């Protein structure tokens, strides 16, 4: 018996496109399809159609590419929950899903010319409209200027058609102006709920002639280290010079909002060839605090304020250092990306990430299981390390410790995690199970990755799987789709995927496969994967020098600037004084900082699997629906659960 | 000379803190897929590294960040111009000039030098330059002070330049500071007024009138704003809650019968899938489901098609006489499921058309002839009471609800809602029932016909203003009040509403069971469309506008619910009054603040220290200065800085620097005390803490190496680390105690002094000629004849009220006939100046001597003001002279009527 | 003797103007001095002047451009410099949504006060406004702004029971407001078929539109595959 399929995303983006995956098992002959998409529960009007036909040569596969009108012509509001209903009419047969519709169309990015403002001045901006394919796109965006009060004191309705996807604008401030935080906010007309924020800083000042740079000579502060916390402060000219003058520096503890200020911790050093050195005793720091229990400073942080002043007196600079976190342990371990999930009687994935306090990746840093005969691990560049190991088949769940292996580190500097898996439910005790694979190695676009598939099944009914079907999410929408080919008596297949710049800047990857179960109902196992890839512009802009004379250049003075790009690109400059950062280095934008935003708007919730097969559709962003009533629950939230 | 000219150097001045903000293309063709653009930019005049960030954005790669891109400006050597962001009018001020020589294997003698600037007192006028030669060794910098007086608010230009003596090498610096006015910002709220113009005003209108600010203790000659901010404050209306989905899960219902049972399973599973789609319910229940209940509905409508008779009516058994109730009912039901399922036009509107041409009477009156088995299912109607009133109610409903569907297809049916209408109207007033009053007043609620003593009925019938209820079945009082509930709301009666709603829900029915189909159907419609006329929210429409006596327009903003948020802000220069009008509905905020400067004391300067400065006669010249510093605070302050400069041509002892070096609880750099004795004229004094108790005091002797004609006072800074805000600057001078660059002030005004004295004169006395000469030349801006009013005083100078009589020549003043000016001079010139009152004087001069704008305009009586004594007509004609008085004559007559030739 | 007379060098004149009427014999050695002409300056430290020697007149120093001062940038506004030196100009231009006022050109010349200076002075760059957001018949847009810009959009709503036509939205482009949507009643006579049972889009009413497509039993009329629209006047121009 013949049995139809309807793949789509978990949630549904207006006026962006979506693909929606037909599926056709045990099927003779041409099949005719129609797609529709309608709005729930009002079926008034009729969002798309589509339709398709199914060809036995394709491999019994297809794809209908839809884009919700923008219309919207179903009312935001009160916010959440929208619906559609969503049909695949395959020669007679219908199979409908109502799938959740989120009003968000895209992103914005906003760009100020500067950190810091004075009252009487103007800030540039520009807000860059985007759609979930980053992707220039012509729309209608509400923009608010907000004071510190958070009170908007700016408000207007602009498009963006015909800006080519940069919209510049201006704000001039008042004379008379309240000091502080002030914000831009904007969003898109039609997704009043998705708002885009930056902020700007407006105060009295005049730019400094130097920075100063405070670094601890540890991103830690070790709590039984008897050397106490060590601080060099760096002086030099915007221009290059090294600055001679006398530093002022002050400790102080960090625990949540409060600030506990260290009086004693107060040193005034020389600032000699641009350099001075400085130290918070471990004494003064815990006479500070009123508890007598070092330990319970763990967690919390410290911080560093250092005032430099010319030997002129004609400048000043502060500058502080905080955050500075006091441990037990120079290192965390991390499960975040590896599966909450395992199948009985198969190889269990770890993803173990290991970083420093400061949160940065930890590099050659060996790892192990604990309760488990050797099994170590190094880490790699982006701080991550595999782990494998054997679980036996039973409905038990499992219990995983991983410890650091450093050679340098006592035992109990050594940083340890556990975590917990659950097992993948099967129907009606099938014992069948599938279960994907990869490399781990540091992924970039350009190069291939072996997707390895692995089932362990009844033998008897094992006869039956001639395919897996897999499906790939990527900014919350499917990118690619296919089939990779098993022939019956192979446990283990090879799928090489090519990885490109659409891949930015992370997967995941859905495996599924569907038999007669020994119930003599129908059976559908799935397992799901998440994958990094390295961030990168997709194309690339360089700036450099064009006159390459390599001799500085003097005031007033004429350059070329040399600008490498993508053709017919549109490039926005800003040039700014770096005094003004050593003023205010909040609020920069950067390619990380976008690639942030869509990571935080992602469908996909998991790193893998799930309790399910609906579980694992579910997890990673997708609506299964099939003819003989096999189908992922309805999904409540837009927002990732946690 | 050797050295380059203060004119050949062309300051540097383009100081911006962002620049280059450009939108450019890569039209270039690409090698590769890569586009080379070459830019040419002229760099900006900062000595510094800028960062320059470029962004792009593509149809095919999408948004990139470029990594930021820097270029270092450098120069070997330069001056960096250290202002503060804003100074004080009137104020004396040090700001500093550091040079910076950056040659490894050179020094440099330079000559620097501030510019003249009319808008500061300092060293340099424009009779003299304020030049310095110094000397900067290789890898060095040197601190030049430079002190200043603010003479007017605004922006102001400050330009130090310097040239090296044996190189071609110089640099200038011109950069502005903001001056502001003396005293302390405030803000003073003059009115904060709620806007609710149906509550707080008359004919839907409210007027605010708003006084101008009392602005007492502002300080003269300050510009003062007005601000008027207006803001919408949203209301949410709140509604009751919607029934639980889970609690409509027995409302799902297998039809089976029966012309009457299949309608009675048909009910509640049909009016279940209206009252969720109304409230979107569809996620807690189930959405999935929804698919489900629609075939049931489906299923009920094909099989009741089978108890449709040929007249199109409807009863239990096709051998069964037709029912008008049963026939109207199922028009109800299946004109409530038209949206859910496809229904057969022709079966609606021949029901509709067979009910009013079949068994509506001439009177509009519905009658039934075949009565239904399952009397249970009509609820309410049961009783034999009023039958005819309650049935045409109930048939006329069905109409209305299938109007709009068949309308073109059924002609007789305006006709007959209107028929129907006017029997209830006729008759409703005789009502004895509360069931009947509640349906029937819905029926005319739809047509508008619910009116006037109907409308008073109908209120009035309702017990506790929550129910209308009837001795029986509780089902009947609930289905009574849920029409009265459809009525309220058909009515737009939202006061109503709440208590009623809140019963029906209190009760706590949700249909199903023997006997209900009435109930249920009746209940969940009604609260359905109580969830669909809910407002969310108050309304919020206003319109706002403020007469300005300034401007001829009102100002007119309309502030509605989504932008009720936004801030609104009107800003006036003028402290006038003025009115503010606000109409339609909603409520608002209005604030009206007005920021001003306000004379203070006590004095801002120096709230964190006090600060004394001495410099004596010591015991080749040395003299000796004292600094007493003392903290303001509860406690001592923490480490301290003491900022000295020197004045001109003057160094600290170098023994009595160690000394104090060597002393505890003070510091002084290892880099002061091994520079030489020249040329640094800056020290700093690092201080391990200021006493707050009692003045904390030290002294140094200081050498005069090289002598001036004009020494610069020196100063002392003493501030915390923590806060440079929080100092006390002090200066020093041995000719000025109080380091004060010489200056008079008018008021609010102060002028370099000058030396600018009337001259007098003459014992010889002078000729028509001499005047007729020096009056005609083109500098002198006013010619007057004028008496002296009166005679007052001044702190710097002595003022004359002279009302100008006769206009000989006018100025770009305008004093036309009879006016007042104000003719001042300085005390120290007072012995040439002779001014008596009631007399009268010709005077004339140039426009350098104007000083302010009218009001309050003075005009200076410098050297070059003639001033005149003007002989009473009485004694003009006396000897003594007549030739004077004559000569004045000929004077006037010449210049008037002939006046200065090209 | 053996030098000769010398003409004025370019952009110089004779330090002395008396030189030139003296009609001095040059012996070898001798020397002329020079002024720079107004708007150049000496390249060189000292004096500027020629020695004659026996093989003519040989030039010490020079006499260069003056320069102006750093153009500052306009708001709104781009800069195009040719030159800082004297001669030079700079011309401006203004980005989209916004007009110059004021002089487009501006060089760098000597002014009163003997300084080098731009003139004229720079100009200024304006927003062009567009404003009067257009009405329409039986139908508020919203607004309450004054004056809009390029890029400004005024989003149109027909209250009540009229249904909008066209697009709800104008923008603001060149000052000039984009078409207006008009809002007017539409009302749509119920569709009949023989044979058909209607498959969707079955509303009560049909105002702006609406959609609905046929399922039929066999043995139907008409060609071909159906389907239906509501349009404006009240007309259905489709395959019924
Ligand atoms: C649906 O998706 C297919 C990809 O393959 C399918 O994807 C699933 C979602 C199911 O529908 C399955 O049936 C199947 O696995 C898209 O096919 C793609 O076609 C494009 C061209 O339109 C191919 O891109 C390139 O085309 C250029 C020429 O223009 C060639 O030079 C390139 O070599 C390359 O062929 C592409 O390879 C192919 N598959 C991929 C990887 O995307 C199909 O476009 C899509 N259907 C619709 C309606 O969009
Ligand atoms: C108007 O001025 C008042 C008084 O100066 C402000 O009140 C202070 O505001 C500052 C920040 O600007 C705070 O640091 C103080 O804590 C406030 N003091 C009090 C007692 O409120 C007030 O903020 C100003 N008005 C506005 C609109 O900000
Ligand atoms: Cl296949
Ligand atoms: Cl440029
Ligand atoms: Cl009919
Ligand atoms: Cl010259
Ligand atoms: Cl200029
Ligand atoms: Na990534
Ligand atoms: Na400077």
């Amino acid at each position: 018996s013949p049995m139809y399929s309807i793949i789509t995303p978990n949630i549904l983006r207006l006026e962006s496109e979506e693909t929606m995956v037909l599926e056709a098992h045990d099927a003779q002959g041409d099949v005719p399809v129609t797609v529709t998409v309608h709005d729930f529960p009002g079926k008034k009007l009729v969002l798309s159609s589509e339709k398709t036909v199914l060809t036995p040569a394709t491999n019994h596969m297809g794809n209908v590419t839809f884009t919700i009108p923008a219309n919207r012509e179903f009312k935001s509001e009160k916010g959440r929950n929208k619906f559609v209903t969503v049909q695949a009419t395959f020669g007679t047969q219908v199979v409908e899903k109502v799938v959740l519709v989120s009003l968000q169309s895209g992103y914005l990015f906003i760009q100020t010319d500067k950190t810091i403002y004075t009252p009487g001045s103007t800030v540039l901006y520009r807000i860059f409209t985007v759609n979930h394919k980053l992707l220039p796109v012509g729309r209608t965006v509400m923009v608010n200027i907000e004071n510190p009060e958070g009170i908007p004191v700016k408000q207007d309705s602009l498009s963006s058609q015909n800006q080519l996807g940069v919209l510049p604008l201006s704000w001039d401030i008042p004379e008379l102006v309240n000091m502080g935080q002030w914000k831009i906010r904007a969003y898109y007309e039609n997704s009043p709920q998705q708002v885009f924020s930056t902020e700007f800083e407006v105060k009295e000042y005049v730019l400094p002639s130097f920075e100063v740079i405070v670094e601890p000579t540890e991103k830690f502060y070790y709590i039984y280290n008897e050397k106490g916390l060590e601080v060099t402060i760096t002086a030099r000219f915007l221009y290059g010079k090294k600055v001679e003058g006398t530093a002022f520096v002050i400790f102080g503890i960090q625990d949540g909002e409060q600030r506990i200020s260290l009086p004693e911790s107060l040193k005034r050093i020389p600032i000699e060839d641009g350099s001075g050195e400085v130290v918070l005793s471990r004494k003064v720091l815990l006479d500070g605090v009123q508890n007598p229990r070092a330990e319970d400073l763990v967690g919390k942080s410290l911080y560093v304020s250092a005032t430099v002043i010319l030997h002129s007196g004609s400048d000043m600079v502060q500058a502080e250092r905080s955050g500075i976190p006091i441990v037990t342990s120079p290192y965390q371990i991390h499960f975040t990306k590896t599966p909450k999930y395992f199948k009985p009687g198969m190889p269990f994935d770890l993803m173990v990430f290991v970083t420093n306090p400061d949160g940065s990746p930890a590099y050659r840093v060996p790892v192990a299981v604990q309760g488990e005969d050797t099994v170590q691990s190094l880490t790699q560049g982006d701080g991550v390390a595999k782990l494998s190991i054997n679980t036996h088949p039973s409905q038990k769940p499992l219990s995983i410790t991983v410890r650091t292996k450093k050679q340098e580190l006592s035992e109990a500097e050594q940083a340890t995690r556990t975590m917990q898996a659950l097992p993948y439910s099967t129907v009606g005790n099938s014992n069948n199970y599938l279960h994907l694979s990869v490399l781990r190695t540091e992924l970039r676009p350009g190069e291939t990755l072996n997707v390895n598939f692995l089932l362990r099944m009844d033998r008897a009914h094992e006869a039956k799987i001639r395919y897996y079907t897999y499906l790939i999410m990527n900014k919350g929408r499917l990118l690619k789709a296919g089939r990779q080919v098993r022939e019956p008596g192979q446990d283990l297949v090879v799928l090489p995927l090519s990885i490109t710049t659409d891949f930015i800047p992370s997967f995941r990857l859905v495996a599924y496969y569907t038999l007669i179960g020994a119930s003599g109902q129908r059976e559908v196992v799935a397992d799901s994967v998440w994958v990094d890839v390295k961030d990168s512009c997709v194309g690339s802009l360089v700036v450099k020098s064009g006159q390459s004379e390599d001799r500085q250049p003097v005031p007033g003075q004429q350059m070329t600037l040399k600008i490498e790009g993508d053709h017919g690109a549109r490039v926005v400059l800003v040039a700014v004084d770096k005094g003004v950062f050593v003023l205010n280095k909040k609020n920069k934008l950067t390619q990380s900082k976008i690639w942030d935003v869509v990571e935080k708007a992602d469908i996909g919730c998991t790193p893998g699997s799930g309790k399910d097969y609906a579980g694992v559709f579910s997890d990673a962003g997708l609506t299964f629906t099939s003819s003989s009533g096999q189908q992922t629950a309805q999904r409540a939230e837009l927002q990732c659960p946690q | 000379e050797d050295i380059i000219a203060e004119e050949n150097i062309v300051s540097r001045s383009e100081f911006p803190e962002s620049w280059l903000w450009n939108v450019e293309d890569l039209k270039e063709p690409p090698k590769n897929g890569i586009s080379t653009k070459l830019m040419n930019i002229f760099l900006k005049d900062s000595i510094t590294t800028w960062e320059i960030l470029a962004v792009s954005m593509s149809d095919k790669k999408g948004i990139c960040v470029a990594d930021p891109f820097e270029v270092t400006v450098m120069q070997d050597f330069f001056i960096d111009l250290r202002l503060p962001y804003s100074v004080v009018r009137n104020e004396q001020v040090e700001i500093r000039a550091v040079l910076y020589n950056y040659r490894q294997n050179q020094e440099l003698k330079v000559r620097v030098e501030l510019l003249h600037n009319p808008a500061f007192c300092s060293l340099a006028t424009t009779k003299r330059r304020h030049q310095q030669t110094v000397t900067i060794p290789p890898k060095s910098s040197l601190s030049v002070p430079y002190v200043i007086v603010p003479l007017k608010t605004g922006l102001q230009e400050v330009e130090v330049k310097a040239a090296v003596y044996h190189h071609f090498i110089s640099d200038g610096v011109r950069k502005s500071l903001k001056v502001v006015p003396e005293g302390i910002r405030m803000n003073k709220t003059v009115a904060v007024r709620t806007l609710d113009p149906e509550r707080l005003g008359r004919e839907g209108v409210q007027k605010e009138d708003i006084p101008p600010a009392d602005l007492s203790d502002q300080v003269p000659d300050t510009e003062s704003e007005t601000r008027i901010l207006l803001q919408g404050t949203p209301v949410a209306q709140m509604t009751e809650d919607a029934v639980d989905a889970e609690r409509l899960k027995h409302l799902i219902v297998t039809p089976s019968g029966c012309g009457e049972e299949n309608m009675i399973g048909m009910t509640p599973t049909v009016i279940a899938v209206h009252y969720l789609d109304e409230t979107e319910q569809w996620e807690k229940f189930g959405l999935e489901k929804r698919q489900g209940a629609l075939e049931l509905i489906k299923k009920g409508y094909t099989q009741q098609l089978a108890f449709r008779q040929p007249s199109s009516a409807f009863a239990a058994f096709v051998k069964r006489a037709p029912s008008t109730w049963l026939t109207a009912y199922v028009v109800k039901v299946f004109s409530l499921a038209v949206n859910l399922i496809a229904i057969d036009s022709q079966v609606l509107c021949g029901a509709v058309k067979w009910l009013i041409l079949e068994k509506q009477k001439p009177d509009g009156v519905f009658q039934e002839d075949a009565p239904v088995i399952h009397q249970e299912m009509i609820g309410g109607l049961r009783n034999n009471n009023e039958k005819d009133m309650a049935l045409t109610a109930f048939v006329l409903i069905s109409l209305q609800e299938a109007k709009d569907i068949c309308e073109e297809q059924v002609n007789s049916l305006p006709g007959s809602i209107t028929k129907a209408g006017d029997f209830l109207e006729a008759n409703y007033m005789n009502l004895q029932r509360s069931y009947t009053v509640a349906i029937a007043g819905y029926a005319l609620a739809q047509m508008g016909r619910l009116k006037g003593p109907l409308l008073n009925k109908f209120l009035t019938t309702a017990k506790d203003k929550n129910r209308w209820e009837d001795p029986g079945k509780q089902l009947y009082n609930v289905e009574a009040t849920s029409y009265a509930l459809l009525a309220l709301l058909q009515l737009k009666d939202f006061d109503f509403v709440p208590p009623v709603v809140r019963w029906l829900n209190e009760q706590r029915y949700y249909g199903g069971g023997y006997g209900s189909t009435q109930a249920t159907f009746m209940v969940f419609q009604a609260l359905a469309q109580y969830q669909k006329d809910a407002p969310d929210h108050q309304e919020l429409n206003l319109d706002v506008s403020l007469q300005l006596p300034s401007r001829s327009s009102k100002i007119t903003h309309r502030i509605h619910w989504e932008s009720a948020s936004l801030l609104r802000s009107e800003e006036t220069k003028e402290n006038e009054g003025f009115t503010v009008t606000a109409e339609g509905k909603g409520q608002g905020t209005l604030s009206v603040v007005t920021m001003y400067h306000a004379k203070a004391k006590d004095q801002l300067t120096c709230n964190k220290f006090d600060l004394k400065v001495t410099i004596k006669p010591a015991p080749k010249n040395t003299m000796i200065l004292e600094i007493c510093t003392r903290y303001r605070g509860d406690q001592d302050a923490t480490m301290s800085i003491l900022d000295i400069s020197m004045m001109t041509g003057f160094a600290p002892d170098t023994d009595d620097l160690k000394q104090l070096a060597n002393g505890v609880d003070r510091y002084i750099s290892k880099y002061e005390l091994d520079k030489a004795f020249s040329d640094r004229n800056t020290l700093i004094i690092y201080l391990d803490k200021v006493s707050h108790s009692e003045d904390d005091c030290l002294a140094f002797k200081v050498h005069q190496y090289f002598n001036v004609e004009l020494i610069q006072p020196g100063a002392v800074k003493v501030y915390a680390y923590y806060n440079l805000e929080e100092s006390c600057t002090r200066f020093y001078h041995p000719e000025k105690e109080d380091g004060k660059l010489n200056k008079l002030c008018r008021d609010e005004l102060c002028r370099c002094a000058e030396e600018n004295c009337f001259i007098q004169k003459s014992d010889d006395k002078v000729t028509l000629e001499e005047r007729l000469d020096k009056a005609c030349e083109p500098g002198v801006d006013y010619v007057y004849k004028t008496r002296l009013v009166k005679v007052q005083l001044s702190n710097d100078f002595d003022e004359y009220i002279m009302a100008i009589e006769q206009t000989i020549k006018s100025g770009s003043d305008e004093v036309q006939v009879g006016q007042q000016r104000t003719f001042i001079s300085p005390i120290k010139c007072r012995e040439a100046l002779k001014l008596e009152e009631k007399k009268h004087y010709l005077m004339w001069g140039l426009s350098s001597d104007f000083w302010g704008e009218k009001p309050n305009l003075s005009y200076i009586i410098g050297k070059d003001t003639w001033v005149e004594h003007w002989p009473e007509e009485d004694e003009c004609q006396d000897e003594e002279n007549q030739k004077q008085c004559q000569d004045l004559g000929a004077f006037t007559e010449s210049m008037v009527v002939f006046g200065c030739p090209n | 003797s053996c030098c000769t007379i010398p003409s004025r060098p370019i952009n110089m004149k004779f330090k002395n103007s008396v030189e030139t009427d003296a009609n001095a014999n040059y012996n070898i050695g001798d020397t002329i001095e020079y002024l720079c002409l107004p708007g150049y300056r000496k390249q060189k430290m000292g004096p500027i002047y020629a020695k004659c020697t026996g093989t003519g007149w040989t030039l010490f120093n020079q006499c260069i451009k003056r320069r102006c001062p750093s153009p500052r940038d306009i708001d709104n506004g781009h800069l195009d410099i040719g030159g800082v030196d004297f001669g030079s100009s700079i011309t401006y231009s203004c980005n989209s949504g916004y007009y110059l006022i004021g002089e487009y050109k501006s060089y760098c010349k000597l002014g009163s006060t003997g300084s080098m200076v731009w003139n004229p002075k720079a100009p200024i760059c304006e927003s062009v406004k567009c404003q009067l957001p257009p009405s329409i018949s039986n139908g508020r847009h919203n607004g309450y702004n004054d004056f809009y810009t390029d890029g400004s959009v005024v989003t149109y709503s027909c209250n009540s029971g009229y249904s909008l036509i066209g697009n709800s939205g104008v923008l603001c482009s060149g000052g000039e407001w984009s078409n207006p949507p008009t809002c007017q009643i539409v009302k749509c006579p119920h569709p009949t078929i023989l044979n058909g049972y209607l498959s969707s889009g079955f509303k009560r009413s049909y105002s702006y539109n609406d959609n609905v497509d046929f399922t039929c039993k066999y043995g139907y009329k008409l060609s071909g595959s159906s389907s239906s629209t509501c349009s404006p006047g009240n007309t259905w121009q489709p395959e019924l």
